[PDB]
DNA sequence: TTTTTTTTATGTACTCGTAGTGTCTGC
DNA sequence: GCAGACACTACGAGTACATA
């Protein structure tokens, strides 16, 4: 049988396997799916981690005398194994018949296995883009519109996030059917546009790998798929058939009324006021009156919550709804320090920005009650 | 070394090598060569009559790489790669297996994806009645606006079990058991294609005890061989089966009413070498004698439940006089009352049937 | 409210679409046909947004929350869908579908789907909230006697010809149950592009899966239909319903056969049928019935459901499927059971 | 040393050992010798007739250090285990213990990993029938197309709970109870091993009390065993069982069919004072009867453990009429249902030994 | 019913409100039952809160204007609305046509109250005897056997745990059938002897109710009633009749075997050993040699685990078998730097202690013979 | 058209919703 | 330090079904 010897340390080896043993858990689809596809070949390890849509393979290398080979293992026991011996230990593998043997100086596991044969070796492609980031741009374009996509909307394809790349900058879109997030920041480089869906655990798992550092990230897209680089990390994942709708139209194309407040003060308001909305369908009424912001929550045990708050204002007055949800989370996803809104009327959309920042902008619909 | 089950290795692949069910296999031959193609197709059968196998087959010829056709080519990759477990766009989901809602969501979000490889992502969903009811409305949710290229496979043996709604969006195929000359006959060349030794009386009574069914049919082939020294003789075959029989009362009444003490004294010793209870025994004879009664009146009273005993039924109601019956039955009933208090339950079924044996004849 | 037929649904929905469609009815094939057409007609004049929504009393209500929402994405309109549960709405339910039609949104479609309500639900505040707008239509399975016509019908949509025949065929094998019929048709037009369905093809082409009702096992038996009335224990038993039920259902007119037969020799049928309230349908039924089997037959059935009741609540036997037929034959036709049959 | 269980102590080590299901055991080694080796076996049959063991010695048959071998090589490696019951491969699942079907799935879930040592990773599911509808459903694709080295091995009492889709796609071995004689040649042999001395008529009446078993037989043996001081004797099997032997009942029957009500009561006291149960005097009498009408109709009926009566047996059937038998046996059923409510069993056993004579249809009693 | 005019400051409010706030929780088995009083008399406000099993209340004081009454107030709504408020902010709560008017700034809100005697009290026990102690030393008495009491089984009063006081120790018992824990310790005072049984539920509150290594913590016991003094704060809860099996036989008598080991080296062991036992059977099988200590750990799908760790022994080989989840917790919880084993036979149970310590001990019974 | 619908005492699973607990991380 | 964020485990209920 394979001999796939691995003489490694700890620290080189629990950061990738936590980084693939993330979305493997419950039960899978297959058994194989379950398990981590490790292949050790010339100098370098490939610890490869699948779950039918997505691919993340991470790579070791290796300077102990080691022999080619691959097999999958179980990926919850390794990394458990992996993260249970102590600190600077070494970590001996060996795969003897059907069976794998982790040994440290004082402790030896034997552990199941499958051939690396069966593994569903994911489809190879060619990527019709290249695109190059700096983490921090990707770590705020997903943070700032992560949260606003659709849950399990039966259009299927709200259920992701719209990458849009033109001219030189990218464009990140999210909806579900009744708020939108976008978020636009500059790359530096001319780029062919492209608009293109990722799946919700696309968008979460390219979230965790970013890793916080300062290396660049890599992106190639292709007609089908998606791939990502960050160090030694590829993640590749399938997109979605359905068109994103777009979004320009959404947005109030004559904002009526001004308004500016503290991103804080408003957040915090809206918080308190949230408590005392109902629970059937949480939301909140706007009184917009002269440098003047009224919070009204009703909840049918005839619970009443009123703040009044001090905001800047242009504008004769407006009545208008919101679900207090979505002004919550979008406030605090802001993290800004002052906050402009876009009012037109009752029974259209309504914008948030930076007050003084255009790169993020949110639409809102009112909520009537 | 290695002799595949007899139950796998002689899967169709082509519709050319399933056996009747001409009715399905038409059906389906006509829809592909048309355009005409339904959003789901629902199989129905009963106890391995060929479901899974025609899904499998129909899954095939989707995905061919000739085309959308009636009989697949068999060389292509496809065609290749679907023979085996290992595909992509043929998704074969153990429904029994993964009931619950959330496993089933992993699997359903993947039609808004395209497919890998072939024309149509096609999900085999495999004993679709058994799963959840919050499961059966995600997988309505899915089939109320369909992707154009998700074909969806649903293979069952008990359609009724399944909610109206799913089902009036699905097209039934219901597969008719298999009857017993296309059992034997399919039999014949399961035999000849291998190298096992038959006799056609073998192969008849292995037909008529496959209860229309062939992975039956096929199992019971497997024994037969296994136990007949690697040849199919008619002894063994009949040993076997006298070792199997469970049908003990339609045998039993008609040695009783043909008033053959030394049979219905074998028979006993046979119903007793088995595990049977004496009451359930007692119960179920009184039952066919209740059966032959009634078809004594209307030959309309023998139902759909007994058409695998429907001739000698007919055959014993049709000679025997109706006062006899009611005499036989009266007198099986007294001896089921008293039944509990005799010696030992054989021992008092056998008495009972003594009883029932010195009258008419003898 | 207006009250419509399945037929002039497409009339109906052509000239306008309502507020709200209520389709109710006890098949499923005229019910699943008049959604789909409302569905793609709405979706022809502007309606994208289509939820599902089961009512049946669980963990399942929050369709508030997809209609007090207007759409950021588009101006799309909204189709939102009610399966209502096997017996109707309960007292809350009925609040809170009145708390629902409370407030709608003129683009919000509202359909609701289940069976015929009496006047219980009929009365109920929800019912009345929709009484001015909705559009109700009724989809009921047409009599073993108006099948031949809507097969006929059907067979003329799909341009097919079946002579009569196959029509008692299908109508034998598929009664009760349209659902099976549609898709039986369809197969019979894949199987033969010719499209001309005779005997020696639909006879092997067709199913025997049928669907019934306790009512029908207890009209065949009055009319002395033997085979249809051992066809429908048969189905039963397949089916697999109550056999409690059976017993009650037949029960129930066979106290009253016995009475009006009691009754017969002293006071004429017509004052007899007034004062025994019975329906208007039935009663040419009875007077067969009444015509055809003296008291001793009708004392003789009487014996046997006694004996089958005991047997079933006491020895919890299972000889009640045979019971039943038994009984089936000792009723209007031929009645011999001789204590082998009648205790 | 020691002392153990027969049941457990003398359980078959080899197909050599295992009594009757003579078609079982061929069909299996058979099948084995040849190397077709179908992945689905489920042993039906009455309780203790040898399903587990079977399936056992098959595990031991298929896992064997040298080979696929029908008969097992004496004690290898890889038995051992088997035999001590820790085996690394041979799964035991006690299937009332884990009917849920959150079982069945981790089951099904590493049926994919290969096996640690054996060739298969053979999974004995005692007691099938048992497993809730949802598990069973769960296994039915997984016996459908097992992975090439795994097994099912599923014993149960009655395969009729079993959904019949289950039933078709695994053999079905049917396990016949044993015979008399069977078990009487095993305990005989049993007793041998274990230097015990023994009564050729106790071990008559062990076979005949156990309902064509042999682990209630062993079960039995052991209690006579207890009973007795060490030695399976005649009185205390008698005394065990609560049987008559073959001749007092007979004497009671005999007297009876003569209308001699004397002796009739001179033996009921007799029987008192051999402290005996009445009913038990009652079924004694009732199945004698029985015999006597099974020898009138067939006219070779008797088995070999009543020889020591046979003689007097043809007499009565060449004596009393079959329906005079049927009269006997009626009163006296009637008196069996009778005498729990009888004021005393002795006198209503007399009450029904008095019926009897009083309506004796050939010397009834003088008005 | 009165105006209430109570003026709180949110410092002197928010801290005590949720230590009333415990013991409440999830949805209460009838209204009301969820819910708080404040009672102002004499310029003190009381918060008390309840299970009718259990009680709290919070004293602070008021120097602004008021009126000496009590309202009720449902209490996870009061608890949100006070915090988030800007720091430093004066509350004014004020009662007008049986709603709760809250103030704060310009914010406003109306809550539904119920009538001052609709809130039930608890039983009165007079002449309970006193205890005296210290916070964290009666924080490490019952968290060296939190663990050990057994939660929702019918046998005894498991669901619970009993304390022993006998000349001048505490004494602290809890167990479950198979693991027991004890720890006893001098309190420093006169004391009788008795033995009571405090619930689950008591204890998990009576943890919370430690803060501070501050002014000690006043125990007053009873036979039916338990109340707890902190401070300004106090704590009731009701008792569970009944009695533990003796501990005193459940200890072995004869700790003839030996073994000392390092905490934290055999709690790394045990980790590791666990991670491949059986996932409902979690036992490993233990080899004893001198100066070794093998663990053996198996589960269904095999994967044998195997670890040897370097002890203090000389003897023979005892090959004791027991669960792994009971000894991981008390390694946990005993956070010492050496361990003693004490093994008496294959059959018996087994004693784990504090080396250096005696003042906590536990004993687990074997797995398998 | 039409409205029409039944035994039960006890036990065994299965599946989803929602609370209670642990822990673990970037807060 | 601390929620809070899952993550997971347990429990209730709605429902199906078995047996007698
Ligand atoms: N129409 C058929 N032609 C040939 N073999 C068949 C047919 N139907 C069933 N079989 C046999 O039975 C075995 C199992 O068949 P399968 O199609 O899985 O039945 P099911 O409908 O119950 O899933 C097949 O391997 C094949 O040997
Ligand atoms: N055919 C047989 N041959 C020898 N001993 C048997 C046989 N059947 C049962 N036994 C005895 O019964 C004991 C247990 O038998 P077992 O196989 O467990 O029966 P079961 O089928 O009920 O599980 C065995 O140890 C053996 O002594
Ligand atoms: F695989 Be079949 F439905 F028995
Ligand atoms: F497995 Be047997 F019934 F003792
Ligand atoms: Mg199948
Ligand atoms: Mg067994
Ligand atoms: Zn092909
Ligand atoms: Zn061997």
């Amino acid at each position: 049988g394979p001999h796939m010897k691995f003489t490694v340390e700890r620290e080189h080896l629990l950061k990738p396997l936590q980084q693939v043993s993330g979305p493997l858990g419950g039960r899978p689809t297959l058994p194989i799916l379950g398990n981590l596809l490790l292949q050790v070949a010339d100098g370098t390890l490939s610890l490869t981690g699948t779950d039918l849509e997505m691919e993340m393979v991470a790579r070791v290398a290796l300077v102990q005398p080691h022999e080619p080979g691959a097999t999958t293992v179980p990926a919850r026991k390794f990394f458990d194994i992996c993260r249970g011996l102590p600190e600077g230990a070494e970590i001996a593998v060996q795969l003897e018949g059907e069976r794998m043997l982790v040994r440290s100086g004082r402790s030896r596991f034997s552990l199941s296995t499958l051939p690396a044969a069966d593994f569903p070796n994911l489809d190879d492609w060619q990527s019709e883009v290249e695109f190059t980031l700096p983490q921090a741009t990707m770590k705020r374009l997903i943070e700032a519109t992560q949260f606003s996509m659709a849950h399990q909307d039966v259009r299927y394809y709200l259920n992701g996030m719209l990458f849009e790349t033109e001219g030189e900058e990218l464009r990140t879109v999210a909806t579900d059917g009744h708020r939108l997030a976008v978020c636009s920041m500059p790359i530096g480089q001319s780029l062919p546009s492209h608009s293109v869906i990722v799946p919700r655990k696309g968008v979460i798992e390219l979230m965790r790998m970013l890793d916080g550092g300062d290396n660049p990230l890599r992106v190639q897209i292709g007609s089908n798929n998606i791939r990502a680089h960050v160090g030694d990390f590829i993640f590749t994942s399938k997109l979605v058939d359905g068109r994103f709708p777009d979004y320009r139209r959404v947005l109030p194309k004559n904002p009526d009324k001004h308004l500016e407040a503290g991103c804080d003060l408003l957040k915090q308001a809206f918080a308190r006021a949230a408590i005392l909305s109902n629970e059937k369908f949480r939301g909140v009424r706007l009184y917009v009156s002269e440098n003047q912001l009224k919070i009204t929550a009703n909840n049918p045990e005839q619970e009443e919550a009123e703040e009044i708050l001090d905001v800047t204002y242009s504008g004769a007055e407006m009545e208008i709804g919101f679900n207090v949800s979505y002004v919550l989370d979008v406030l605090n996803a802001l993290k800004c320090e002052n906050v402009r809104m876009m009012l037109t009327d009752s029974v259209s959309s309504v914008q948030i920005e930076d007050a003084a920042s255009q790169s993020a902008a949110y639409v809102v619909m009112p909520m009537r009650l | 070394m290695s002799y595949q089950v007899l139950a796998r290795k002689w899967r169709p692949q082509t519709f050319a090598d399933v056996v009747g069910q001409e009715h399905v296999l038409t059906a389906l031959a006509n829809g592909l060569s048309l355009g005409r193609i339904h959003h789901a197709y629902l199989f129905s059968g009963t106890r391995g009559v060929g479901k899974t196998s025609i899904a499998r087959l129909l899954a095939k010829g989707l995905n061919c790489e000739t085309g959308i056709t009636a009989t697949p080519c068999g060389v292509c990759d496809n065609c290749r790669e679907i023979e085996q477990g290992r595909f992509v766009d043929l998704i074969e989901i153990d429904a029994a297996s993964r009931t619950k809602v959330e496993d089933t969501r992993d699997l359903l979000d993947n039609v808004q994806y395209a497919p890998a490889r072939g024309r149509f992502k096609v999900y085999l969903i495999d004993e679709v009645h058994m799963l959840s009811r919050h499961s059966f409305n995600a997988l309505l949710k899915t089939l109320e606006e369909p992707p154009e290229h998700v074909k969806f496979l649903l293979a069952t043996t008990d359609p009724q079990k399944l909610p109206v709604t799913i089902l009036s969006r699905c097209l039934q195929f219901h597969l008719k058991a298999l009857d017993v000359e296309q059992i034997r006959h399919q039999l014949e060349h399961i035999l000849n294609e291998e190298h096992i030794a038959h006799e056609p009386r073998a192969l008849q009574l292995l037909a008529r005890a496959a209860e229309g069914s062939l992975r039956d049919a096929l199992s019971l082939t497997d024994q037969a061989i296994a136990s007949g020294d690697g040849q199919v003789s008619t002894q063994a075959v009949s040993a076997m089966l006298g070792t199997l029989d469970d049908d003990q009362a339609l045998s039993l009444v008609e040695a009783m009413v043909e008033a053959n003490g030394e049979r219905v004294m074998a028979l006993i010793n046979e119903a007793a070498a088995r595990g049977i209870e004496w009451e359930a025994l007692l119960v179920e004879m009184l039952g066919l004698l209740h059966r032959i009664a009634m078809v004594q009146l209307s030959p309309a009273a023998l139902g759909n439940d007994m058409a695998a005993i429907e001739l000698r039924m007919r055959e014993l109601a049709r000679t025997i006089p109706p006062t006899d019956i009611q005499l036989y039955y009266q007198t099986l009933l007294i001896g089921r009352k008293e039944l509990p208090y005799a010696p030992d339950r054989r021992m008092g079924v056998e008495m009972t049937l003594l009883r029932a044996l010195a009258f008419h004849p003898r | 409210m207006i009250r419509l037929y399945p037929e002039q649904l497409r009339a109906q929905l052509n000239e306008g679409l309502r507020a709200a469609y209520l389709l109710l009815g006890n098949d499923p094939l005229l019910l699943q046909e008049s959604q789909d057409a409302v569905r793609q007609v709405a979706a022809a004049q502007g309606f994208e947004e289509h939820h599902t929504f089961s009512i049946d009393p669980n963990t399942d209500w929050n369709a508030i929350f997809s209609l007090c929402q207007a759409m950021s994405l588009f101006a799309s309109r909204q189709t939102l869908l009610l399966l209502l549960p096997e017996n109707g709405p309960n007292a809350a339910i009925n609040e809170q579908l009145l708390t629902l039609t409370g407030l709608l949104h003129d683009d919000l479609l509202l359909i609701v789907r289940g069976n015929k309500l009496s006047k219980a639900q009929e009365n109920a505040a929800w019912f009345t909230a929709l009484a001015n707008r909705s559009v109700q239509v009724t989809c009921q399975t047409p009599e073993q006697a108006q099948l031949p016509r809507w097969v006929a019908a059907r067979a003329k949509q799909l341009n097919l010809e079946l002579d009569d025949a196959a029509n008692q065929v299908l109508c034998y094998c598929y009664e009760g149950n349209l659902l099976a019929l549609a898709q039986a048709l369809e197969r019979l037009s894949l199987l033969w592009p010719d499209g001309k369905l005779t005997l020696p093809r639909v006879e092997q082409a067709v199913n025997d899966a049928a669907h019934f009702t306790p009512f029908h096992w207890v009209d065949a038996l009055l009319m002395g239909k033997s085979k249809r009335a051992l066809h429908i224990l048969q189905q039963l038993r397949l089916e697999g319903s109550e056999p409690v039920i059976l017993l009650r259902t037949l029960q129930r007119e066979l106290l009253l056969l016995v009475n009006l037969k009691r009754q017969s020799a002293h006071t004429p049928l017509r004052a007899l049928f007034d004062k025994h309230r019975v329906w208007q349908n039935r009663r040419g039924m009875m007077g067969e019935a009444l015509n055809r089997l003296s008291q001793t037959q009708l004392r003789q059935a009487v014996q046997l459901l006694t004996r089958t009741e005991l047997t079933l609540k006491q020895d919890y036997g299972q000889s009640v499927w045979a019971e039943l037929e038994g009984l089936s034959l000792l009723l209007c036709h031929k009645p011999l059971a001789d204590v082998f049959i009648d205790g």
